[PDB]
């Protein structure tokens, strides 16, 4: 059926390996680590030095390794290899998809579209609104099929009520009708 | 009477599989012997966030007004209003917001944030999606759009509580509203003639008295952090549950691998599967569970927003204690 | 239905979801470890099973209780509570039965076209300035004074069948020339 | 003697056709024969 559905996330692999191959060389990629036999995989990043030195291996809270004192003298940051996102918006009828990556600066993805709710391919941006969304992508976003083209990236309008002012005086407005239907 | 309705539950997807076995094959391999495990975690997970965004959709369908008055700086007259006039969301609603602790989503560029800054603090469960293998979703409408629906409402009540029928909008002074609104309940128009600076005062007190009140001892305000707390809670298990190794030698399936053959390896990481299978399976079900009560409670918003905000009620209890005039919402 | 139906051919880790395989290939002290993982894997999924049925007989008896105040609210009886029933003014709904449930067909009237025009809170005789009207179930409206009802304009001469007798105000207008019949005293 | 009082607040004020309703006689109901209220002035 037609919808937003999340999915596997596009895994980060592995660029390279540091063994303890140098982290210096290495930072801000993802790798393969083995350090004093410690291992996993991350991104080593260059940072301000806590916890004990002696101890060499930092964890958090959770008992992940999130720092590292190296023998050539640094401290780093360890970060995971992160997954980047994936929503699959699909139409059934038009048989047309765009994927959406929630959360994530278009920088690591017509070309990409950011959006409120992160970066989409398959969108193309129309300025266009809607109020009879399917296929919502969040905040007040909404994929739109073409009908088949792209999916057109929409604003879900906010319908306003009949304006009706006040009165400086004795009087006030009445908004009546004049018309009427029965509905179910 | 203050009074908090929950009408969702932050919206969560897991990425099942790598949650489980974090890419590793042999892990994958032993998952396939459990059937279509993370089908149904995606499914049942799938469905649950639907449900708030169709809650979403009919609850405010239902806040929504047909006619309204334009909200202007001044409104209210007598009666001191600008607490609620929008700022746009009001003032209260702001105050409301800034006093309640919620760690920020990102939901337009939350993972480049963890990237570039790293976590906020110890346990920080938004950066934890990226590492953990589970998502936030944003909600349905954007803050802009909800602040709008209210606001509508706002300008709705002094003409809306007015005669019979709902078709017609009496665009009258708030303050002649309520004047209708006391008489209904007893007041006689004597009263409220000598009165009217002394009541407007007096409601003003009310409202006014209410610009400190998100404090410690008020239990509506509690009730929103609750739900807020709550919503971390269901994200905490995900991240706090990959550290077990649940009698396993490693919670790491690579540090298996590396130490043991096959008919031992296979033991140790099955050990770590039924573990994490467990602990996505109590996930789901209290999101279920959690997405079900919101969704009760939505209709309970939706009752309230008809019955006490857009008319004046004769309900004893069902609105606010002693005899209802008037309600408001943010 | 699906979860046991689908479930019975895990092997939960198993040589074979088939206990008959494991009696015929093992002996006891690994056919016992075998089986103990089909038996753990059933029983889960029996526990959840019971688990839901347990969760979803609760939601579909508070469900239909609603039901129930439905049909009280809103078919044996016209509601005047907003979106209760349907949207807009409740006049009548129907009930037949659905599959799990009731299917309620609820009536609404739904204006439309609506105008602006200019209405009275009340109409106080000038001369007798104690003898003041209010409209019932409509408005005072301009067009001298005439009276329509709340949800259709359709005006019509204010008389003592649309009017009630009110004190006075600050806001009711004070009429002079055309007064209607119940300030006619 | 008798004044009228609105439910919510202590306010006497005159009973008058505007405050009342007619209905049937009972039982617990006062005979008044001096100051009668406008409404039985009749």
């Amino acid at each position: 059926e037609s919808g937003v559905y999340s999915v596997s996330s596009f895994e980060a692999k592995p660029s390279g390996s540091v063994v303890e191959t140098k982290i210096a060389s290495q930072l801000g990629n993802c790798v393969e680590y083995s350090l004093y036999g410690v291992s996993g995989r991350g991104v080593f990043q260059n940072c301000t030095a806590v916890g004990v030195r002696q101890q060499r291996f930092v964890y958090d809270a959770y008992q992940n390794l999130v720092g590292y004192y190296s023998d050539d003298g640094n401290y780093y940051c360890l970060r995971a290899c992160v997954s980047v996102p994936v929503s699959v918006i699909y139409d059934k009828e038009t048989k047309t998809h765009a994927t959406l990556f929630g959360s994530v600066a278009c920088e690591h993805i017509y070309g990409p579209l950011q959006t409120p709710v992160g970066c989409v391919l398959g969108l193309v941006n129309s300025s266009l609104f809607v109020e009879d969304c399917k296929l919502p992508l969040g905040q007040s976003l909404c994929a739109l099929p073409d009908t088949p083209g792209e999916m057109r990236l929409a604003s879900i309008a906010f319908n306003h009520p009949i304006q009706v002012d006040q009165l400086n005086s004795s009087y006030f407005k009445l908004s009546i009708p004049t018309n009427f239907s029965f509905g179910v | 009477t203050q009074e908090y309705i929950q009408t969702t539950i932050q919206k969560v997807t897991v990425d099942c599989k790598q949650y489980v076995c974090n890419g590793f094959q042999k892990c994958e391999q032993l998952l396939r012997e459990y059937g279509q495990f993370c089908s149904k975690i995606n499914q049942a997970l799938h469905g649950a966030n639907l449900r708030q965004d169709d809650s979403v959709r009919n609850l405010f369908a239902s806040v929504k007004s047909s006619q309204s008055s334009p909200i202007i700086p001044g409104f209210g007259g007598d009666f001191n209003l600008t607490l609620l006039e929008p700022v746009a969301r009001s003032a209260i609603e702001d105050l409301l917001f800034d006093k309640v602790t919620i760690a920020d989503p990102g939901y337009m560029q939350g993972y480049d944030d963890c990237m570039q800054q790293g976590p906020a603090s110890a346990r920080d469960l938004i950066c934890a999606q990226y590492v953990a293998g589970y998502k936030v979703l944003p909600p349905l409408m954007d803050v802009n759009m909800e602040a709008a629906y209210t606001s509508s409402l706002l300008g709705s009540i002094a003409g809306v509580g007015w005669t019979a029928g709902l078709s017609s909008f009496a665009a009258i002074p708030f303050a002649q509203s309520i004047f209708y609104r006391l008489n209904g309940v007893g007041i006689t128009q004597q009263v409220l003639s000598e009165n009217q600076k002394l009541i407007a005062n007096k409601f003003n007190q009310a409202l006014g008295a209410m610009q400190t009140g998100f404090t410690t001892t008020n239990e509506a305000f509690q009730k929103v952090q609750d739900a807020v707390n709550n919503n971390a809670q269901a994200l905490s298990k995900l991240a706090s549950e990959l550290s077990n190794t649940f009698g396993a030698i490693s919670a790491s399936i690579g540090d298996i691998i590396q130490r043991l053959d096959p008919p031992e390896q296979d033991a140790q990481i099955d050990r770590l599967i039924n573990g994490r299978l467990t602990t996505l399976n109590a996930f789901v079900a209290q999101q279920l569970v959690r997405s079900e009560s919101a969704a009760l409670s939505a209709q309970l918003a939706k009752d309230k927003v008809n019955e006490c905000v857009k008319a004046q009620s004769k309900r004893s209890g069902f609105c606010g204690q002693g005899t209802h005039i008037v309600s408001f919402v943010v | 239905l699906s979860k046991l139906a689908s479930e019975l051919s895990n092997t939960f880790g198993a040589i074979s979801a088939s206990i008959g395989d494991i009696i015929q290939r093992l002996d006891p002290p690994e056919q016992d470890a075998q089986i103990d993982r089909l038996i753990n894997g059933r029983l889960t999924t029996l526990n959840a099973f019971v688990a839901q049925q347990l969760v979803r007989s609760e939601s579909a008896a508070l469900s239909a209780q609603l039901a129930k105040d439905k049909v009280n609210e809103c078919v044996k009886a016209q509601s005047k509570r907003s979106g209760f029933c349907g949207q807009g003014t409740h006049i009548v709904s129907f009930v037949v039965n659905a599959p799990n449930g009731l299917y309620f067909m609820h009536v609404g009237y739904y204006p439309s076209n609506h105008i602006e025009v200019v209405s009275a809170y009340g109409l106080c005789d000038a001369a007798n300035p104690t003898n003041c009207i209010a409209p019932v179930n409509g408005y005072f409206i301009k067009t001298e004074w005439s009276y329509t009802g709340s949800s259709f304009y359709a005006p019509e001469p204010i008389t003592s069948l649309n009017t009630k007798y009110v004190a006075p105000q600050v806001t009711y207008q004070n009429i002079s020339t055309n007064l209607p019949p119940p300030l006619l005293g």
